């Protein structure tokens, strides 16, 4: 009943899953959740460590049960939004991967009218109004709603729409902005126009400030002067630590770590840019036979299955990835392939035994032994509700027909 | 009331122990096998080392245990109990007669129930990703 001791707890708590040790900062929570049942500090933990280890339904329960509980009067002792705004967001997020749009903008609209200032959540709202809507009326939300509450807020949001593809948006969010200084408000003019595939120029200081101001990276650079060599990119990236991925994708130079050559495909793929992606996809020769793989995995991201596909069929399995594992089972469970859809989620059980994803995968798939796939994925996870929730379903139904 | 009772029994853990079964409208001999079997899993658990040395142990279950949890499901069943009660109820989360998660203890029951495992110690334990060939 000291406050010292239960933020103690939490430093611990906080500590071991910054390390991933979740396991161990589980322990700790329950142990908290004993001492101190009134502290929602430590079961938002348990649900935001439960979020990414891909059990979402437990963590739903557990969100769920911040805001308005009955049973427990929860007290903020640091974080005070952690009954509020919070717990919306999250279930808003969760919402949103189950694509349970309505309810994710429900949960999404409370967490802004808690807290106005998360760009997470506007993030997310603009892209769930781009699912039905026209820019126009985005915009026209937004600025019902006041997202842009000042100069940087709308940059940051450009920053984002700018990267994913949104031009006309883009054009009505810097166009909306009261004295942007000029280099900023050309370096955005140049990337709504490079995503309407409009020629690109630019000025050498608007480069400058761009990248300064984290608007331009090296991806928009390279593209840049994939589609216009007159420009100066090449001093400019030389300069900016970048040089090296300039010389691989121009200068027939050394190789790149394959987190940059993917960083600059991904880009080309989020914009549309298939000639500059065609041509950089030439380039992955030097490269291990495995980076494939992780191109396979971003041409499925953005929605080019299709391509995906072709690649993942050439891979060996030993190099498929864990996301790999997971877009085939989806892929292939969307083509009424349940016989192969299987196979992986079982290849996904032996080769990532902790990942809680496949063996839910068995038990959606495999009905016939649904009650013994539950069952498995139980002695794995030994404290996941949903499963022992799921069993339930099944041994009474099936105890109640058999013993009557 | 069958929860009640079960409480009871663990504390001891000899004659005062039927006489509360049979107030409680419990069998007193189901109520004396409980006894000597969580006894015997107490002493086991001591056999094995300590309680926190069997948990660490490679060892996920015991003969005595599985007698035990077996044991007292079928008593608990009939008093119209619920198999999620059952398995909060001898939980970790509850009365902490076994040194297991509910999810541990409906599964388990389970097995036992459809025979996948029998009542002895339980120990812890260029091609595509389609099978075809890359040329």
């Amino acid at each position: 009943h000291y406050i010292w001791a239960k933020l103690s707890a939490y430093h611990i708590a906080e500590l071991l899953e910054q390390e991933k040790r979740y396991d161990e900062s589980l322990a700790i929570i329950e142990e908290a959740r004993v001492i101190w049942p009134n502290v929602p500090e430590f079961p938002l933990k348990k649900a935001n460590i439960l979020y990414v280890n891909h059990q979402l339904e437990d963590a739903k329960e557990i969100y769920q049960s911040l805001l308005e509980n009955a049973a427990i009067d929860y007290q903020p002792i640091v974080l005070y939004e952690a009954t509020n705004f919070m717990p919306h967001k999250m279930l808003g997020t969760i919402y949103l991967e189950e694509k349970d749009y309505t309810r994710a903008m429900t949960h999404f609209s409370k967490a802004y009218a808690e807290n106005s200032s998360d760009y997470g959540v506007m993030f997310q709202m603009i892209m769930l109004l781009s699912k039905f809507h026209q820019p126009k009326e985005i915009f026209a939300f937004m600025e019902r709603h006041h997202f842009i509450s000042s100069t940087e807020t709308g940059l940051r949001l450009l920053s984002m729409t700018t990267q994913q593809g949104y031009a006309e948006l883009s054009e009505l969010i810097v166009q909306s902005l009261t004295d942007v200084y000029p280099p900023v408000a050309e370096a955005t003019e140049v990337k709504i126009a490079t995503i309407r595939n409009v020629f690109p120029v630019i000025s050498e200081s608007a480069i400058l400030f761009g990248i300064k101001e984290e608007l331009i990276d090296a991806a928009d650079l390279c593209l840049w002067h994939y589609e216009n060599p007159q420009l100066p990119i090449e001093n400019v990236m030389k300069n900016s630590d970048v040089g090296d991925i300039y010389d691989f994708i121009f200068e027939n130079g050394p190789r790149i770590s394959k987190k940059r050559y993917l960083f600059v495909l991904e880009r080309a793929i989020a914009l549309g840019k298939g000639e500059f992606a065609d041509y950089l996809l030439a380039l992955r020769n030097v490269y291990h036979d495995s980076i494939n793989s992780h191109i396979a995995d971003l041409f499925f991201q953005y929605d080019f299955a299709d391509i995906a596909l072709d690649f993942y069929n050439i891979v060996d399995a030993d190099e498929v990835t864990k996301q790999g594992y997971i877009n085939l089972i989806n892929y292939l469970v969307d083509a009424d392939v349940l016989d192969e859809a299987l196979a992986i989620a079982e290849r996904g059980i032996d080769n990532f035994s902790t990942d809680f994803r496949f063996y839910l995968w068995a038990i959606k798939i495999d009905t016939e032994n649904r009650a013994n796939r539950i069952s498995e994925a139980m002695d794995e996870f030994p404290n996941n509700r949903y499963l022992a929730k799921l069993l339930d379903e099944v041994t009474m139904l099936q105890d109640t027909v058999t013993n009557n | 009331e069958i929860r009640k009772l079960l409480q009871e029994i663990k504390k001891q853990v000899t004659t005062e122990i039927k006489k509360m079964a049979s107030e409680a409208g419990i069998d007193e001999q189901t109520a004396e096998e409980i006894y000597h079997l969580l006894t015997e899993f107490y002493q086991a658990v001591e056999e094995h080392g300590g309680i926190e040395k069997y948990m660490h142990s490679n060892i996920s279950w015991l003969k005595i245990e599985l007698e035990l949890l077996s044991a007292c499901y079928q008593i608990a069943i009939l008093e119209d109990m619920k198999v999620l009660d059952i398995s909060e109820m001898l939980s970790l989360n509850d009365l902490r007669i076994f040194p297991k998660t509910p999810s541990q203890l409906q599964n388990t029951y389970y097995k036992l129930k459809k025979e996948l495992i029998q009542v002895e110690d339980i120990p812890k334990n260029k091609t595509n990703i389609f099978g075809k060939v890359v040329p």
